[PDB]
């Protein structure tokens, strides 16, 4: 096949202290408190959301004819869940010159639910338009993205505000995800933050693996550690994912975690070294039994599906999953519309667009 | 005079040979076809073999899902011959097999089936 | 599934106003002059150039336990070949410190036919390291697509240089995509420009698809058309193609093609609106005559492997593919290397590590 | 004095060993060719065996798709003994199936099959 | 007074117990073969096991192509020992059967078969 | 007092019930086997059945290639059960299949096969 060609001048010389950060970091953590985690244990209920997006054909190579597909929707422990908030985003339309979009939705006559629950979350923590900067300005790419972030926190708020006034205060809101906002500036993560203060949330960002997460080194120790268990991270070891992250991907100037970072264990036996670990953000005012609790919470909701996951998340992430067959109806669906709101000529032309390409 | 489709596969079935014939959407279009049990003439390496179709069926070519682009072209009421020339291009193919026989020496003369 | 919540707000303008810049573009392109090529002309030997690599386990999100692989190889008339190029880049070492790993390596310049070839590309044209500019630095990912560019320039000048010094103005150089450079400052593509004047280098760049809207509207063009031909893409088109691009992503910025662009039709028949065609760019100070001879070179260089191909181009990127077990494999050999120096002990934990984490 | 092609698979198919040999472009572009029934030479750990050609097929090598290269060829009138090298080079190969029959030792006498 | 290879795989066929041997590249370098109805010893459980060489037959290992790989390289000229000994350390496997005859028991009789 | 395995499977093949066992590393680890043609309960809804150890057979479980990590862990040198607990914590399982004879009932009668 050719090899060799690589072998000459291997330079292998940066294992050493590789290796020896590492074990640093696994000193770093062998100092760590390991609070118990036994299977009972007073535990708030739960209620997960979650965002889910597709795409139609010919999304990356020509934006321009085809749109995206998103969807978040939350699940009450089993069935006291909230609605389902579904957008379209033709690619055409205001998708290639944003800053416009947003503005023209956000002004919905109608306010569809995509609109309504941007307005609220607005409103109600008082983050403006001009909070997000520019980034999302920047192109289709990143505005995607942004958009996504902005409509799982208007979902969030718009669920605390306008379906559960009072309910909230007895629950554990489990958000997929790290607690953290890439994208935007400090004053819209300070105004989120306020906020969550100001409602005293019970909010947990509930992560599995991928962003760059050398944090995983608790798959060792986890190791003869005694079945299950609680844990935080150090502040070395999130440093260290932090300047790592910052160097291999750039833009993510925004991935601190606002709060403390734990991790969990919810199986003893796994038949692989990274199974059954929970890696869990909490807000700043939240002490460490608030950790302790909602760890319990976590293990009480636990689950064999994806080698232990948390139950709530997979059953939420099961339900505003898009099939491929729901933007090819999409498409037929526009083309029909289309057809019956425009000329047969205008119909057939476009048509024979899509045939000739995408 | 022209050859009518293009082999794309051969091989030996029991004590004789035979090869697989593809026709394409412009020599269907252009009307040509295949009887079974016909008799045609089979150019090889400079010899001449007889040959005879056995068989005839139909198989995609390529990247294709022929039953879901149909159905789907039906139940939109499409028409292939006029609104999609595209489409009837990537599903209008034909497959045959062919057996070789043996072939014609010197003075008329008969070499059943082949080694070759 | 629940598709009835993306058909709730369907808007159907966007598409009236698409069905307009198209059809104006179609209309643009109908004015154009059609060169034939009668399957036959003046042609001369083709020379192609390309450059492939890979990348080992772990190192999309883990790339500081992995490394990275690039091979540039090129093919030419007559069994005529250079020898190809190729080196190993170490994650862990390039990750925390860009531009500390490039000069480093342009210092060694032993043996190695890497830094042979960067060498000999600075000096051949007098491009310096500030020329690169400030978006290799920013991250791995803009650095493996810079190190992979200059590399393939350094690769066309040292063999423009070295090994045919006097036998080279007698062939026709294909480099395997567009003739432009991203994120690099207006002094390099200057400096580029300049050196292949003043050489009269007999270059173009055949880029097949990335260029989607440019294929998508010949491909109805050439529904139409009928025989090969070969026609110039209109300014019109090209500067619409530009600010698409542009708008779909912001890196693409100073992507323009240096020079012009051409359309050539290839294969007679096809199954697929889109095969057999062949998009190429030619440097500013070659004409439209030498546009038609390209041309005429690439018609006869033609191939039917994948949907109508050029044949040279297709045998360079299998020379210079790099197959899924020599990444498996570069990692068995450089363990074994790394304990045959460091001792049975230090090796031990690498391989503990590398087991732990994926 | 050469080997004719390159042996790709061995096993055992009842009492009979067999291997599996492939013939390549270059090979079939220079005229070698092997009759079906024909004795040949086996070399093996430095040792000769007896060998018949009992099967001829053709399979695709690599990841092409021979159907639709000679058909795309086909519809575009292009002789690929002329015209299409790669594409040619990249579809032009050939299997042929060989079962040892036994080896010559000592003063001629024959050992029947092989355990090896 | 080390084992000829790895144990990848058993089962129960019919009436007997049967298992998979694979003899990795520098085994097969080294010149150790099995004879087909060769008897060797199972070791299993700290008990030993009597059994026999049944079958033999090659199969990729891993995400291989083997028949890409061997043709490549006979195309390119390209000796596998002496210029690539990473790409002939891929393909250099092969596969055994063994079935499982019984045990022998010291200062006793001959136990056949098995039902562990 | 504790079930050997887990059922990963059932069905009725011809007039008799049968289900599928597996038995997972710990529990190979801990010297728990099954012998064929030995008697076993099964438990379902409330009701015990006679069982019978019919075969065993490996499979693999979950994304894993068994042949290419004990091969590469036999050309490696390592021992697998003390310097990768992890590797061999993925391939050691195995399986059993489990036919339903019947029922004991009342004064000591037997109710044969079953319709559930």
């Amino acid at each position: 096949l050719g090899l060799k060609d690589f072998l000459d001048d291997l330079r292998l010389d940066h294992y050493q202290d590789l290796l020896r950060e590492l074990d640093e970091l696994y000193q770093k953590l062998k100092q760590e408190r390991q609070v118990p985690l036994h299977g009972d244990g007073e535990a708030y209920p739960l209620l997960t959301l979650t965002v889910d997006g597709g795409e139609g054909r010919a999304f990356e190579e020509l934006p321009l004819l085809s749109f995206g597909l998103v969807r978040v929707a939350a699940v009450g422990v089993k069935g006291f869940r909230l609605p389902s908030i579904a957008h379209l985003l033709p690619g055409y339309e205001v998708l290639r010159d944003p800053k416009g979009y947003l503005e023209g939705l956000l002004e919905r006559s109608e306010e569809s639910p995509a609109a309504d629950a941007l307005k609220t979350f607005f409103r109600a923590t008082g983050i403006s338009l001009e909070d997000l900067g520019e980034y999302y300005t920047k192109d289709l790419r990143a505005f995607m993205g942004i958009f996504r972030d902005v409509l799982e926190w208007a979902y969030l708020v718009w669920g605390v505000e306008k379906v559960l006034q009072e309910s909230y205060k007895d629950y554990l809101f489990i958000k997929d995800g790290r607690l953290a906002q890439l994208g935007v500036r400090e004053s819209f993560r300070s105004k989120l933050q306020n906020y969550f203060a100001r409602k005293h949330l019970l909010l947990a960002g509930v992560t599995k693996r991928s962003e760059g997460l050398t944090s995983l080194v608790m798959a060792r120790l986890f190791a003869e550690a005694r079945g299950t268990f609680v844990l935080q991270v150090p502040q070395e070891l999130m440093e260290k994912a932090y300047r790592y992250e910052r160097q291999w991907n750039a833009d993510l100037e925004g991935a601190f975690v606002m709060g403390r970072r734990y991790v969990a264990r919810l199986l003893e036996d796994t038949f692989r070294p990274q199974e059954g670990v929970a890696i869990f953000d909490l807000p700043p005012y939240l002490g460490e039994e608030d950790a302790v609790k909602v760890a319990r919470s976590l293990r009480a909701h636990r689950s064999v599906l994806y080698g232990g996951s948390v139950g709530t998340v997979v059953e939420a992430h099961g339900r505003a999953s898009v099939a491929r067959s729901i933007p090819r109806r999409m498409e037929e669906e526009i083309l029909a519309r289309f057809r019956k709101a425009f000329g047969e000529d205008l119909a057939k032309k476009l048509t024979e667009w899509l045939r000739l390409a995408d | 005079e022209s050859p009518i489709g293009v082999v794309v596969s051969s091989r030996r079935n029991g004590p004789w040979a035979e090869l697989t014939l593809v026709l394409t959407p412009q020599e269907l279009d252009q009307g040509k076809r295949l009887l079974l049990g016909e008799l045609v003439r089979v150019s090889s390496g400079g010899k001449d073999y007889v040959g005879m179709v056995l068989d005839g069926y139909y198989e995609p070519v390529g990247r294709s899902d022929p039953t879901y682009t149909l159905a789907l072209a039906h139940i939109n009421q499409v028409d292939l011959e006029k609104e999609d020339p595209w489409a009837r291009k990537e599903v209008n193919f034909y497959h045959h097999r062919i057996v070789l026989l043996g072939r014609v020496v010197q003075g008329g003369l008969f070499a059943p089936s082949t080694r070759l």
